[PDB]
RNA sequence: AUAGAUGAGUUUGGUGAUGGCUCUGAUUGAACACU
RNA sequence: GACUAAUUACGUGCCAGCAGUCGCGGCAAUACGUAAGAGACUAGUGUUAAUCAUCAUAAAUAGGUUUAAAGGGUACUCAGA
């Protein structure tokens, strides 16, 4: 498959960085995934602090490489797409083979199929990573013109980052309110509260708090997970 | 029309009986089965509201393949609606007016919905069919008639018109058949349903049940279009038939129906009623003396406004659609309600059963409206206080797609005799094997050209009689 | 494995046309008479990019493709 | 080339002759047979429930079939004259003419 | 059960399916048997029920 | 919440599809399971009396 | 059986299969010493035929039990200690045991090179 | 009782496999119960109340059935109309699954967990054309309508 | 193309009518062998009865069965019956079966179910060789009485033949049988 | 927790069944032999 | 040897021996011993012992009893279903 060429993963940092653009949209204009659009700026900032720290870059390696690999050019030749942005994850529930005996002239709908897998299933028209391209789209079956649709997209994935970002800002304070930071001579003793209270109807809770009684060590178990997991 | 705007617009209303009509479901079969048999399975607002919702709902599945109408009892399919029960309404005022307005408002809505159907539609004619049994059935591409079959239009002897489709079908039957059947309110049994063209097939009472298992097994492809669709279904209606009668010969063929054309060709109820009694006249080389005069004691019966406004559809109905049809005797039955005679005839015939005597129309006689008179625009004049009616969907047409699944006619021999240059046997032979042994074929095509052709050729061929 | 969804599908039909028929969808004559009739059947609603296998046996060794060593070997 | 099959057999006697009307079963033939009281009707497509023991029943059954494929055979012809085929040609013939003009387009280089 | 497995009743569903797809497959289906268009409107009858 | 949503789903009516293509069930079979006393069981008994002497 | 039966104890567990070594699976032992009462020689039954190396021992836990012993040639008598371990000798009747090679006073096949771990030989060590 | 059902069950297997276009079946609430559901989910044709002897075949939905007094209970018969499609009957079986001897109740949960294809308490998952009927406080329901009304209750059949 | 050095797929290229070269490319599996022995005036005859399949992976599938003093001469008699009794066998999106399905043939029950896509072939020797020939990758099988290798492939065949129509299932009741996993993606996901 | 359900050798002149045995999978607070 | 992935040569001659099951060895043994090769696991590898699963092989889920293990000699009956 193609990589996005030198000049395409700059286009992208600067509708980002400098434009201002929500990533949905940079992602929805240039048929990017958004986990790859995200992909393209760190790393993009770790060159601009490698050019700022005077660090030689590896390019005879990258211009020999890129050479060897197809490329997209992200501008004037829209050629193909890079990628598909709306691919759905086939969820469990939706795997099983299930033939419905239903009226002989039920409107079967994706919810009513939603609903056949599963109570607490969606259908694959909330489960998109750009939702905003299905109201996009409803509207040029309305005969609203190009530029006006273009405009209600921007200002629906530019809201929609805006409750993100507001989620994520009410998260972390919550995160911090929990927290008592007593600074000592030596170090920083950091205090955070929980609800001791939480540990299941027979005290079996996977989220609960404490080294658990009644288990030996699994260390001479096979298959057994010695090394770190997440490096956060 | 959404499922849900249907539920909303149909709504049970107090008085409906719950079982008024039954609703069967097989393979591919889906049957209406009026269930009123002590009325005679007289239509009301009561079943029309079951009905309509069925069809628009069975017309949104591709599995309901043929539908098939009939009736409950030995004795009727449908024997008209509940005009008994419009007469009282109509003596409470203004109030009690609109509410028949508002059934014949049901009533056509069905009657478009069953003409403009996008399935196949079976009507077992299985008993008397008059008034609102005909609207269930003429607007069909087959209709099956048997022994206990009895057709007719008895609304000119109630002070009315011929009203669900009616302006529609008869102008454009053969000849003048139509005025004839719809001013006369003629009877007709039998056989004679299938060789007048109001049926399309004739079958045995005792054949139905057998044809209607085996129209359930019928699975067509849902790429078939609906010609393929309604040739299957021909075939096999065909494949029941024991035979027409071998004795009973056509009723309204030879001289007859010679005289018809001759008699219902005018525009005016005056001229016509003049034309029948030099028929009657001795010495009148038609030869229909017993008929000629059998007709006039009717007219002298039936109402005089009626028989104006009746023969003045048949003439403007010829070049309405379908659609525009119904619209108008919407318009049409509202001035009826609110018409002297009409409310005298049914009270007076139906109400009261022939009792206080026979009814008094407004005018006591045919004479009593002079020539330059006009008392049919004052029908025929949309009212603005009455809404037009919203029919159930936007489709129409000028001429019925698929009317072409009865016995030959004088159009189809004329089109035959017109385009190729048959002979007076082999013309005959054409029809018999096109049709594939149709049951009656020879006879009909023998008759049509016994009227509208003779041997302009000679022996060698055979042309119509006009020119 | 993943599936992709256009949005110009989601936008205009709601998936009640997969489930005319008797519940699978109409049918489409066969191979044999389509080509026969010069005029080809108008293209039947569905979402683009359909009937096309997955090839799930392919995926036999996708952990190993998340060891670190692995995925340096990759890049 | 793989001898003809029939492609519709018309049985007047079902009950003597099962080996016949079983190949059918087994060859996809579509049949038809004259079922008498004690015949068995799974044993053709088209059941006609009548007398198989009368020569007189039988004759008009089978005469009447044979008018159906005489009006059936008029039919075919009077629309080839007009240049209307109702048939295609059978698979059989079919790959011949295939491997026919490979043949020639064989030799079509050389 | 010495009686045989007639399947005469299921002519036409065996043959219009051995007849939808082609055995090499890539290829369009041959033309089938020339019957099959025949009798394609002409369901046999309900057997057996009493 | 979890108790509302269950009761309201146990008493909801039936899809319209269903019922506009449902087919019929006289109410004579489909409702009528009570079954009376004879309301002719003395007379009946009155005229058995008479006949088994 | 009904529901009635099985409640009343109709289940019971199938009758027990007898052991290859008994005298190991009795006691969950995977091996066990013992002295040996007479080293000798059985006959193979109906099929095979030959002399097959045998010994009776007396175990540790007072059960005299007949072992074979497995290689070419070896090295125990009456009055030696030796390992016994399971798997019987299939066509000799009561052999029901085998000896192991690096055992006690059982030395392993001297000239062996296959499979040397099955009779307790070290490796020769030719090239050191 | 339950044993009447499973007599129910066994008959109509037999009506079946014999071809019969008919088939009665004692007069009780509890067989009318299930033959309502089987008829609401289009395993029977029709269900007419009626005498030792069956109802007029053509006339089978109009047909008046006199009133049940305790004069004719005791001869009083459920007469079921059945199905054949494509040489297949339409109900082929019907396999009972709570007896006199046990009385089998699904939860809610097991219930959606069946309707899906997977085994659940001593029931096993539903698959392609197999249906499962619930004897609930709402009346007998096939499974998919006892979930969707969100309630437990006696299993009855699998019907395949 | 001297392709057929023995004229042994000549009656074969006529009854089916392909090209000896389209013949090669069908997948075919010897799956039975049975040394079978008939006792006669003249001694022992033992013959070598072979069972073997042939299938496109697209949707077809045939079995052929034959007996023979020659072991080699067996398989070429059950190759040429099996290329001819191919039948096409209905399969959900081109991957598995249509629902469960159990057939019985003297003692040997085998019970076939389908299984979501990603699923396998998580079946017995001789039933991965039939589904790797007529197209299935996603099945579930399990033999419930018996083992027959011979009886095994009788059954196994003959449910994959029996499988449950939709289509006729949903005309007999008179109610849609609405294919959840195709509405839900807007079309079949093979 | 919705992917989880699998076989193989061996009785007969031969075939189909019945029915054990053994192998295939995982493991041990193990022991022994060669390392 | 087959189950079970992986071969020849020589020696031995129903002997010596191999063997989890079926089996192998009686003078031209791919089954024993040696040699080389090949197929595997690897700081472990084999073997013995044990447990679960295989085993719808004590079947509540979920079996069976005419001829293969298995219907009581009989049915009036308390308890029980
Ligand atoms: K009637
Ligand atoms: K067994
Ligand atoms: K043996
Ligand atoms: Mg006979
Ligand atoms: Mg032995
Ligand atoms: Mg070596
Ligand atoms: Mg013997
Ligand atoms: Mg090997
Ligand atoms: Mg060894
Ligand atoms: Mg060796
Ligand atoms: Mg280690
Ligand atoms: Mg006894
Ligand atoms: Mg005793
Ligand atoms: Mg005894």
């Amino acid at each position: 498959q193609p990589v996005l060429s030198e000049g395409s993963r700059e286009i992208i940092y600067q509708d980002v960085m400098e434009k201002g653009l929500p990533i949905k949209a940079v992602s929805a204009k240039y048929n990017v995934d958004v986990r790859r659009v995200a992909a393209v700026i760190r790393l993009k900032e770790i060159e601009k602090r490698w050019i700022k720290e005077y660090k030689p870059l590896a390019r005879p390696y990258a211009r020999a490489v890129m050479k060897m690999l197809p490329q997209t050019v992200l501008g004037g030749p829209d050629q193909k797409p890079h990628e598909s942005i709306n691919d759905v994850h086939v969820h469990s529930y939706t795997t099983q083979q299930l033939f419905v005996p239903v009226s002989e002239s039920r409107e079967f709908t994706r919810e009513d199929a939603a609903k056949a897998f599963g109570d607490h299933i969606l259908p694959v028209d909330k489960k998109l990573r750009v939702p905003e391209l299905i109201e996009f789209q409803k509207d040029l079956l309305k005969e609203v013109p190009l530029q006006e649709a273009n405009r209600k997209f921007l200002n629906a994935t530019a809201a929609s980052e805006a409750k993100i970002a507001e989620r994520e800002a009410k998260r972390r304070q919550a995160v911090e309110d929990a927290i008592t930071r007593v600074k000592t001579d030596r170090f920083e003793f950091r205090f955070q509260e929980f609800n001791a209270e939480n540990v299941g109807h027979d005290g079996r809770d996977r989220n609960a708090v404490g080294w658990r009684y009644g288990v030996p060590f699994p260390d001479r178990k096979r298959s057994q997970i010695k090394i770190p997991t997440k490096v956060e | 029309i959404s499922t849900q705007a249907a539920a909303e617009l149909f709504k049970p209303v107090e008085g409906d009986e719950p079982e008024d009509v039954l609703f069967n479901s097989l393979y591919n079969l889906r049957s209406v089965e009026l269930n009123r048999p002590a009325k005679y399975n007289a239509l009301n607002g009561s079943m029309i509201r079951k009905i309509a919702p069925r069809l628009l709902e069975w017309e949104r599945s591709d599995m309901a393949n043929v539908i098939v109408i009939k009736g409950s009892g030995e004795k009727a399919f449908c024997a008209g609606g509940d005009v008994a029960a419009l007469a009282k309404q109509n003596a409470e005022g203004p109030e009690g007016v609109k509410k028949s307005v508002d059934y014949f408002g049901l009533e056509y809505k069905l009657n478009h919905l069953i003409s403009t159907y996008t399935r196949p539609y079976v009507a077992f004619l299985d008993g008397i069919t008059m008034g609102g049994g005909v609207g269930l059935s003429i607007h069909a591409p087959f209709r099956i008639a048997t022994e206990r079959t009895v057709f007719a239009m008895p609304e000119t002897k109630i002070g009315f018109f011929p009203d669900v489709g009616a302006s529609f079908f008869l102008p454009r039957m053969p000849g003048q058949v139509g005025p004839y059947l719809g001013l006369t309110s003629a009877l007709l049994k039998g056989v004679q349903v299938y060789y007048a063209g109001i049926a399309t097939h004739y079958l045995h009472s005792s054949s139905l049940p057998a044809l209607e298992s085996r129209l359930a097994e019928l699975t067509p492809r849902d790429y078939w279009t609906i010609e393929q669709r309604l040739s299957v279904i021909n075939d096999t209606i065909e494949e029941f038939s024991t035979g027409v009668p071998y004795d009973e010969n056509i009723e309204i063929g030879g001289k007859i129906r010679l005289a018809i054309d001759r008699c219902f060709k005018y525009d005016k109820i005056d001229e016509i009623i003049a034309a029948l009694k030099e028929e009657a006249a001795e010495g009148a080389k038609g030869g229909v003396q017993s008929w000629a005069k059998n007709t006039l004691e009717e007219l002298t019966q039936r109402s005089p406004t009626s028989l104006h406004v009746t023969l003045r559809q048949m003439r403007l109905g010829k070049s309405w659609g379908i659609a525009h049809t119904f619209k108008r005797e919407h318009q049409m039955a509202a001035k009826f309600m609110k018409s002297h005679d009409f409310n005298e005839g049914v009270t007076a015939l139906l109400i009261d059963k022939g009792a206080n005597g026979p009814a008094k129309w407004k005018p006591a006689s045919l004479d009593e409206i002079p020539p330059g008179a006009n008392i049919s625009e004052d029908y025929f004049r949309n009212d603005p206080e009455v809404p037009v009616l919203e029919l159930l969907n936007d489709r129409s047409y000028m001429q019925y797609p698929y009317n072409k699944f009865g016995l030959p006619n004088d159009y189809d021999v004329k089109e035959a005799i017109e385009k190729g240059n048959f002979t007076r046997e082999k013309l005959i032979d054409h029809f018999v094997e096109t049709r594939r042994g149709k049951q009656g074929v020879r006879e009909a095509v023998s008759d049509v050209l016994d009227r509208m052709a003779v041997r302009s050729k000679g022996t060698e061929h055979v042309q119509w009689k006009k020119e | 494995a993943v599936v992709n969804m256009d949005p110009a599908y989601m936008a205009k039909y709601n998936g009640s046309e997969q489930a005319a028929g008797r519940g699978s969808g109409l049918s489409e004559p066969p191979a044999y008479e389509k080509t026969a009739d010069e005029k080809p059947a108008k293209q039947v609603i569905a979402n683009p990019g359909r009937k096309v296998p997955t090839p799930y046996e392919q995926m036999t060794f996708a952990p190993l493709e998340r060891r670190l060593d692995i995925a340096i070997f990759r890049a | 080339r793989r001898p003809l099959a029939p492609d519709l057999v018309v049985c007047l006697n079902p009950k003597e002759n099962m080996t016949l009307l079983y190949e059918c079963s087994l060859a996809k033939i579509p049949t038809i047979g004259i079922i008498d009281t004690n015949t068995n009707p799974s044993w053709v497509t088209y059941q006609i429930p009548a007398n198989d023991d009368s020569l007189r029943a039988t004759a008009l059954i089978s005469g009447v079939l044979g008018r159906a494929g005489e009006r059936g055979q008029k039919r075919r012809l009077e629309a080839a004259q007009r240049g209307v085929v109702t048939w295609k040609t059978p698979a059989d013939v079919q790959g011949y003419f295939e491997l026919a003009s490979a043949r020639a387009a064989d030799a079509r280089r050389r | 059960g010495k009686g045989r497995i007639f399947q005469a009743a299921k002519v036409y569903q065996r043959a219009s399916e051995a007849a939808a797809t082609n055995i090499v497959s890539g290829l369009p289906p041959r033309n089938p048997p020339l019957w099959l268009k025949a009798i394609e409107s002409i369901p046999p009858a309900e057997i057996n029920t009493r | 919440a979890r108790y509302l949503a269950n009761k309201r789903a146990a008493q909801a009516p039936e899809r319209l599809d269903e019922v506009f293509t449902r087919a019929t069930i006289r109410e004579s079979t489909a409702k009528n399971t009570f079954v009376p006393l004879d309301p002719e069981a003395f007379v009946k008994a009155e005229e058995a009396r008479i006949k088994h002497a | 059986a009904t529901l009635n039966q099985v409640m009343r104890g109709c289940r019971k567990p199938q009758r027990a299969r007898h052991a290859v070594s008994p005298a190991l699976s009795s006691i969950k032992s995977p091996a066990l010493k013992g002295v040996c009462v007479k080293v000798g020689i059985t006959r193979p039954k109906k099929p095979n035929s030959g002399e097959r190396k045998t010994a009776r021992v007396r175990l540790s836990t007072g059960k005299v039990i007949t072992a074979y012993i497995p290689g070419e040639g070896h090295n125990i008598s009456q009055h030696s200690v030796v390992l016994v371990r399971g798997g019987r000798a299939q066509d000799c009747p009561g052999v029901r045991y085998h000896l192991v090679r690096g055992a006690l006073d059982l030395a392993g096949v001297a000239t062996r090179m296959s499979s040397r771990s099955k009779y307790g030989t070290k490796k020769p060590k030719k090239a050191s | 009782g339950i044993q009447q059902i499973t007599n129910m069950c066994s008959h109509l297997q037999n009506a079946s496999r014999a071809r019969l276009g008919l088939t009665s079946l004692p007069n009780t609430k509890y067989n009318l119960a299930l033959a309502l559901a089987l008829h609401r989910a289009g395993f029977i044709s029709s269900i007419t109340r009626g005498g030792p002897h069956p109802p007029t075949p053509e006339a089978l939905m109009t047909y008046e059935p006199e009133p049940v007094t305790s004069a004719n209970v005791a001869t009083r018969r459920l007469w079921v109309g059945l199905k054949y499609w494509n040489e297949e009957p339409v109900l082929k079986e019907l396999k009972p699954i709570s007896k006199p001897s046990r009385l089998v109740t699904a939860s809610l949960e097991q219930l959606n967990r069946v309707a899906r294809g997977f085994p659940a308490g001593y029931m096993k998952g539903l698959q392609l054309g197999e249906c499962l009927f619930v004897n609930t406080d709402r009346g007998v329901l096939e499974v998919r309508e006892a979930v969707e009304r969100k309630v437990g209750g006696l299993v009855l059949c699998k019907v395949k | 193309d001297g392709l057929d050095d023995k004229g042994q797929y000549q009656e074969l290229k006529k009854r089916t009518g392909m090209s000896v070269r389209q013949i090669l490319q069908l997948k075919t599996k010897k799956l039975v062998h049975r040394r079978v022995v008939n006792q006669t005036r003249l001694g022992k005859i033992a013959s070598d009865s072979v069972m073997v399949i042939a299938g496109n992976g697209d949707g077809w599938l045939g079995l052929g069965m034959a007996k023979s003093v020659e072991a080699s001469i067996a398989v070429e008699k059950a190759t040429l019956l099996a290329i001819q009794n191919m039948q096409p066998i209905p399969r959900y999106e081109n991957r598995t079966i249509y629902g469960e399905v159990t057939t019985k043939v003297s003692g040997t029950i085998v019970r076939l179910n389908s299984r979501p896509p990603g699923f396998g072939l998580r079946v017995s020797h001789r039933i991965f060789e039939m589904c790797r020939a007529a197209g299935i990758r996603d099945l579930s099988a399990k033999f419930l009485r018996s083992r027959n290798p011979m009886n095994t492939v009788k059954a196994t065949y003959q449910a994959l033949l029996s499988q449950p129509n939709p289509e006729d299932l949903a005309i007999g009741r008179g109610k849609k049988l609405v294919d959840v996993r195709k509405v839900y993606y807007g079309g079949s996901v093979y």
